[PDB]
């Protein structure tokens, strides 16, 4: 009860929205135009439907590319620890929770069971996807499939559903050479095709130049 | 008394030849052929006698084993000495059932003990395996033989003298177990497919091969509980075959 009261209290302040800009990721030095992205993301919009024809979302889905060395899992992380419906998960490989449903035995209950993947369980929720550039064929396809139809279906073992994957998606990536080069576009510089890119509604870009002020502050922090 | 009228009936059936009918000359070329199966559309059946197709439709075994002992009449008046060779005839069946043409989905208890026709594909096949009749023995000691019929294995005499089992003298029967699968073009989609099981017998047995679609008519029967003292009160059904046809 007590607490309504507080956050209004608050939000009468003038400054609140940069006390929220500067409260993302305190362990993290810079990086302002991120975490303010970020925090736009985390509040997110509002989806709308005339009717039952024309469908608009409104989740913010956030990409950042970036040299190695930046700390890009470091915000991933952070969002994890704060989203209270979060699902981590990286295209390498051996994750814990799979990006793909499928219908399997379960090794540890040995009963049949369906698992939906990291976009299913996400509903209304947060999905945050580490190393986006080493991901196959299947994952692909199903992140291409729950970002424009925001659904996915399922057609296995005599089995047809169509299950709700309403999530932010939040992915984080390297460029192709190893480096970024202002040279060339965003687009030539990351493995993801053009329709994949067109999906996210903010596109970070964090470079390692050599600026030894900065460097002496992030080495002393 | 139904059984004797049912008998009655079946027999009057196949009296035709003044009547324009063609079976008489059906059995002259069964005999001729060495064949004895006989095919009869069920539905000239029911343009003769409705009460009686009804009656063979709703209850299988019975009018069955009743056609059979008629047929055997027919063919002793006709020639008994070609009804010497074998103990019995049996049926086939033929023509439109309407409600009771049943595909694997949609079998169900309501059919049991009656004649269905299903169409579907051959998936899994069987072995030809005999199945014994009749048997004869042998006692070296005493110079006698006994004579036992099946529808235990006996191995010693009275006083306990040997039994020498004569093999030719026996009499077995070909037997054979097939599986119907419902064909996918007519399966829903994404639905897994029903399997039935038909078991082949006599001259039935060599005329299916898997990967084949076939059409089968046959009773619909269970399987009783196997001995115990305790049942789970499920049995398992398994058509009997009397007619397959390549489509
Ligand atoms: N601004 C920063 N403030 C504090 N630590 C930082 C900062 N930038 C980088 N680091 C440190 O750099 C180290 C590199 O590990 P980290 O997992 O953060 O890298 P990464 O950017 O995800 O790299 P990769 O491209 O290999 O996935 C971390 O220990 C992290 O603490
Ligand atoms: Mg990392």
């Amino acid at each position: 009860d007590e607490d309504v009261k507080m956050i209004t209290s608050l939000s009468k302040d003038q400054q609140i929205g940069e006390k929220i800009f500067a409260s993302i990721a305190p362990s993290i030095y810079g990086h302002e135009d991120i975490k303010r992205g970020l925090a736009l993301a985390l509040f997110g919009g509002e989806p709308k439907n005339p009717g039952g024809k024309h469908k608009v979302r409104g989740d913010i889905n956030v990409l950042l590319c970036g040299d190695p060395g930046t700390a890009k899992s470091q915000f991933l992380k952070y969002i994890e620890k704060v989203s209270s419906r979060a699902i981590f998960t990286t295209g390498q490989g051996a994750s814990a929770v799979g990006l793909t449903a499928y219908v399997q035995r379960h090794p540890v209950s040995r009963e049949w069971t369906l698992e939906a993947g990291a976009l299913v369980l996400a509903d209304r929720g947060v999905c945050l996807i580490d190393e986006f550039d080493k991901m196959n064929d299947q994952d692909r396809t199903s992140i291409h499939e729950a970002m424009e139809q925001q659904s996915i279906s399922i057609s296995k073992a005599g089995i047809v559903t169509s299950l709700q994957a309403r999530c932010t998606v939040i992915a984080a990536a390297n460029p192709i050479g190893g480096r970024y080069d202002p040279s060339l576009t965003f687009s030539e510089n990351v493995d993801l095709t053009e329709p994949i890119i067109s999906r996210f509604d903010i596109l970070c870009v964090v470079r390692d130049t050599v600026d030894p002020v900065q460097d002496e502050m992030l080495a002393r922090f | 008394v139904e059984l004797r009228e049912a008998q009655r009936d079946y027999l009057d059936f196949l009296d035709d030849e003044e009547d324009q009918g063609i079976y008489q000359s059906k059995v002259r070329e069964l005999i001729s052929d060495n064949q004895y199966r006989l095919i009869v559309n069920v539905n000239d059946l029911r343009r003769k006698n409705e009460k009686r197709a009804n009656r063979l439709l709703n209850n299988a075994f019975e009018e069955l084993v009743a056609f059979q002992r008629a047929l055997k009449d027919f063919v002793a008046s006709i020639d008994a000495t070609y009804a010497k060779q074998y103990e019995e005839f049996y049926v086939g069946l033929e023509g439109s059932f309407g409600s009771k043409h049943v595909s694997p989905r949609t079998l169900t208890s309501c059919f049991l003990s009656c004649v269905v026709c299903v169409e579907g594909i051959v998936t899994k096949c069987s072995l030809v395996r005999p199945k014994v009749v009749r048997s004869v023995h042998y006692c070296p000691a005493t110079k006698k033989t006994i004579e036992r019929r099946y529808s235990v294995y006996p191995t010693k005499d009275e006083e306990n003298n040997p039994l020498e089992t004569e093999y030719g003298l026996s009499v077995y029967k070909d037997h054979q177990t097939i599986t119907i699968q419902e064909m996918p073009e007519k399966a829903p989609a994404g639905q897994l497919p029903r399997s039935v099981d038909v078991i082949l017998d006599d001259d039935l047995v060599d005329k299916a091969k898997p990967g084949d679609r076939v059409q089968v008519v046959g009773t619909y029967r269970c399987l009783p509980g196997k001995k115990g003292g305790y049942t789970s009160g499920t049995f398992r059904t398994v058509l009997i075959a009397c007619n397959v046809k390549q489509m």
